[PDB]
């Protein structure tokens, strides 16, 4: 009712004056990060059959 | 009045529609649309735990990336070594009715629960003696959904009563209630450093929550339906979401607004489980048509199937070394995929 | 050294489950439903002489059974229902004298029709195509009393027939019972309970034993 | 010996079936031999194209399809193999055309058999789940074809009329009368198993229902149904052949002319074997829906 309400609207002005990034910036970081660690990731490059703990 | 204070949350909402919209200065598809893609990720079957006679619902690896612990709906909740196949521990819940399942960071305790609404947490290093139940933390007033550990002695856990909840493993006492969502929380995830983490709930939105003050800090929409599956990225900056609108969304917190979505004509069922791989460049979601598909994260194209259970792929997920990935159905087998 | 004691433990684990299984196999499943003021604490009290959810065991007549009431899950139903796909039956419970009650609404809502929307839910849901519905309406002795001042008409208005309990009572049920769509695969086996019966832990019994003959004649192919 | 031609001619002349290159009836009963191979070849394709069939009742279904299809292709055989064949064939040869026949009609029937055993073990059980008893399943299918291939290779490892040319068959003239009544029992056994089984079957269904009480018998009457229809298409379609044989131990060489037509017999016995896929098809419900 009117409590719900006021909390509702507390919630969306406290969500509202958040400092917000481009999307841009936020696409360049994620691809920046899968870039870097690209060498850490066995399912992308599948290991040599020696080091991997499940075919040995 | 009532009539007035309803008026003005649909101007908050109107501002935050501006302020984002102000943002989208490019699509991630643009970004990224000229990496490399990564090519066809052929995976077999490396293993098949058997032993459990009925659907298993959960799954969750150890930190430690060769323990593995399964639940079902048989009323066990099995430890496993994933190397050598052989059962470590079975232990006989009280309640078969279990939908979750977890393993401590430590390697010490396992929390589990379901439709008792009760969070069961069992001791494993108890001196000279079985397996016995450690604790029981009783305060939700809908099904337990999901449950992490924060360490040996906290855990969060999610409700179907459209409550989350940070406990006390020592009192058994809820610490903190995180309130907000209007649908049953389907899922959550922490965040790596453990200080953040987001759910998600059948209200078709997500949330992110910080642990320590209480708060909803963000709320993300754009899903038509309920989200059954959130995972966190390797960074911390952002997340996915599954659903039962056959697709699932990428979101970035410093964004406030949806990155990419992965979906796909020939896919029109729902989405039980999803997870990264160790660099955060595959996107692996399991499907309501026994299937398992593998997303490339940056661009939209899929890269991949696992295909190998008889029944819907229920749990997923990947080794803290990125090693292997385990999937669970209601098939009543686990695969291990390399 | 210690490969050989992993080998043997684990041999262990995997017997005591067989042995769990099987034993597990031996067991009727039944998932007991209703609206709210049904007489569900009534049947499973007169069962069970033989904060989540509640599990009763019994034996009867050599057979065991677990019933699993779940009315404490304010939940949405169809995030947990499918949790229950395979078990033996599902006993829906209703209560006759709901016929002339309206709900928390206090608008146009009849609760009679609240609870025939549930049993619609139920019994056509995905889920449920091959398992049974063991019907109980509770009350019996409320309802005659009742249908003697209110007419019936208060419910289903294109009602006309005699204001007798018989009549009234057979008329609820087709009501109940025409609501089956999957009339093929399913069957709908009805009594008329009371607070004091005797004889309804007989009911489940040969309502299960008729399941359990036919899902026999479908495991030959014999039906 | 076994290696004559004349074996083969004196016994045919002793017989009086001497006759000196597909006939009018040939290709008709070739195509319908055909139809019976295709219509067992898809019951197989259905029940190994379901993961649902994985159980050991269709493990059962698809031995009997197995085994009719197998008595289509020994059907076409013997059928292209005799008439002016007869004479181009030494008597091991016809001892194998034989054999083949007899072993596929055999192992067809004691498919029957096991089916009736395994759902006279299922319902007398009355379990809440079947589980998948492998070691019945694989110790009646073998035992099914061990039995089928000992009865019917037994003539020519001895036992047959060419020592003493009295003891001759008229429908198989290289064949000992012995042999024919040693088969003719074994049949009559197995037909009598098979009926007392559904008939039991039956019965504890019916009784077990009886002792219910509902408020508001039609599944009791489907199983007499199915039980009448089953045990009515396999006497009638095996009682002609079961008599001619009957009638060709009976009297001696010449005496009886009926035993000169005996190929509507045996095209009435391959019928069943392939009525069979029809019968035990239909009376499913869950098959039906699994072809399409
Ligand atoms: C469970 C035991 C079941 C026993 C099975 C009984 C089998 C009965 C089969 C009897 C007939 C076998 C095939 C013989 C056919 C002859 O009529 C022709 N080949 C003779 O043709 P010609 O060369 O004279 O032109
Ligand atoms: C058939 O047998 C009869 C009686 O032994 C004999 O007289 C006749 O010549 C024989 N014919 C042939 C072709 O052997």
């Amino acid at each position: 009712s009117i409590a719900q309400a006021r909390k509702l609207v507390e919630q969306l002005k406290m969500e509202a004056n958040i400092d917000r990034i481009k999307v841009s910036k936020a696409a360049a970081d994620l691809m920046a990060y899968c870039e870097a660690h690209a060498k850490e990731d066995p399912l992308l490059t599948p290991v040599p059959a020696s080091e991997n703990p499940f075919r040995e | 009045e009532l009539d007035q204070l309803r008026q003005e949350a649909e101007q908050l909402k109107n501002q935050i529609r501006d302020a984002r919209k102000a943002c989208a200065d490019a699509t991630l598809s643009q970004i990224t649309n000229n990496i490399d893609p990564v090519g066809r990720i052929q995976m077999r079957t490396r293993r098949t735990l058997r032993g459990h006679l009925a659907k298993i619902y959960a799954m969750h690896w150890g930190t430690d990336s060769r323990l593995l612990v399964s639940a079902s709906q048989d009323g066990k909740l099995i430890i496993w070594d994933s190397y050598t196949t052989n059962k470590v521990h079975a232990i006989p819940l009280r309640s078969s009715w279990v939908m979750t399942c977890a393993y401590a960071p430590s390697g010490n305790y396992v929390a589990c629960g379901g439709l008792d609404n009760i969070c069961s947490i069992y001791n494993l290093k108890t001196r000279e003696g079985n397996v016995r139940v450690s604790r029981e933390l009783a305060g939700h007033t809908g099904y337990l959904s999901c449950c992490r550990f924060l360490d040996d002695n906290q855990i969060v856990t999610s409700s179907g009563d459209t409550t989350c909840a940070l406990w006390d493993i020592e009192t058994g006492q809820q610490t903190t209630t995180f309130t907000g969502h209007t649908g049953d929380v389907m899922s959550l995830s922490l965040a790596p450093d453990t200080r953040l983490f987001v759910s998600g709930a059948c209200d078709a939105s997500a949330k992110l929550w910080d642990v320590r003050e209480g708060m909803c800090r963000q709320t993300f929409t754009g899903h038509e339906s309920d989200i059954n599956a959130i995972c966190f990225f390797p960074n911390g900056n952002a997340f996915a979401t599954g659903s039962d609108d056959a697709t699932c969304r990428l979101f970035d917190l410093r964004a406030d607004q949806e990155l990419m979505t992965y979906s796909h004509d020939n896919i029109i069922c729902g989405i039980t489980s999803v997870s990264f791989s160790k660099s955060g460049r595959l996107l692996l979601a399991g499907y309501d048509d026994f299937n398992c598909n593998v997303w490339d994260a940056l661009k939209a194209d899929r890269a991949g199937v696992l295909a190998g259970h008889d029944n819907r792929v229920s749990c997923l997920g990947v080794t803290d070394d990125g090693m292997a990935v385990a999937t669970g159905s209601w098939d009543s087998f686990l695969k291990i995929w390399n | 050294a210690e490969d050989k004691a992993a080998v043997e433990r684990s041999k262990m684990i995997d017997r005591n489950l067989r042995e769990d299984g099987e034993k597990a196999a031996r067991e009727v499943k039944l998932l007991l439903l209703g609206a709210g003021e049904s007489g569900k604490s009534t049947i499973v009290k007169q069962m069970k002489i033989i904060t989540g959810i509640v599990e009763t065991h019994f034996t009867f007549k050599d057979l065991h059974f677990k019933m699993f009431d779940v009315g404490a899950q304010r939940s949405e139903r169809k995030k947990w229902i499918h949790c229950f796909e395979g078990v033996t039956a599902i006993i829906f419970c209703v209560a006759l004298s709901d016929y002339d009650l309206v709900l928390a609404e206090d608008e146009e809502m009849n609760r009679m029709h609240e609870s025939m929307k549930l049993f619609d839910s139920i019994c056509n849901n995905k889920w449920f195509t091959d398992t049974s519905i063991i019907l109980f309406l509770n009350k019996k002795d409320l309802f005659e009393e009742k249908i003697k001042k209110s007419p019936l008409t208060i419910c289903y208005p294109e009602y006309a027939g005699s204001n007798t309990y018989e009549e009234a009572a057979a008329y609820i049920q087709c009501q109940f019972e025409d609501l089956n769509k999957r009339k093929d695969t399913k069957e709908i086996y009805t009594h008329f309970t009371c607070a004091t019966d005797t004889k309804n832990v007989q009911f489940v019994f040969d309502a299960v034993t008729d399941v359990i003959i036919k899902n026999n004649l479908k495991d030959c192919g014999l039906f | 010996d076994y290696v004559n031609y004349d074996i083969i001619v004196r016994h045919y002349n002793y017989t009086g079936k001497l006759n000196i290159s597909i006939k009018l009836t040939s290709v008709v009963f070739i195509l319908i031999c055909c139809f019976i191979i295709l219509e067992n070849i898809f019951v197989l394709l259905t029940i190994w194209k379901t993961k649902k069939f994985h159980r050991p009742m269709y493990y059962f279904i698809g031995n009997l399809a197995l085994s009719d299809l197998l008595a289509g292709v020994a059907y076409t055989a013997n059928l292209l193999l005799s008439g002016a064949t007869t004479y181009k064939l030494t008597p091991a040869q016809w001892f194998l055309r034989e054999g083949s026949m007899f072993v596929a009609l055999s192992a067809s029937v004691f498919s029957l058999l096991a089916i009736a055993i395994e759902r006279y073990i299922t319902m007398l059980k009355m379990k809440l789940h079947n589980g998948s008893n492998n070691f019945r399943l694989f110790l009646l299918i073998s035992a099914c074809w061990v039995i089928s291939l000992i009865l019917g290779g037994l003539p020519i490892m001895g036992w047959n009329c060419i020592s003493a040319l009295s003891s001759c068959s008229t429908v198989l003239p290289l064949y000992h009368k012995h042999y024919i009544l040693f088969c003719t029992t074994v049949f009559t056994l197995l037909l009598l198993s098979i009926v007392i089984l559904y008939c039991r079957i039956y019965s504890l269904v019916r009784t077990r229902s009886r002792r219910l009480t509902f408020r508001k018998s039609e599944k009791s009457l489907a199983l007499l149904k199915t039980v009448i229809i089953v045990l009515s298409v396999f006497i009638a379609c095996w009682a002609p052949l079961f008599i001619l044989l009957l009638l060709d131990v009976g009297c001696k060489v010449k005496t009886c002319d009926i035993l000169f037509r005996a190929e509507y017999f045996l095209v009435l016995a391959v019928l069943n074997s392939g009525t069979n896929p029809i019968i035990y098809t239909l009376t499913n419900k869950e098959m039906r829906r699994a072809f399409i």
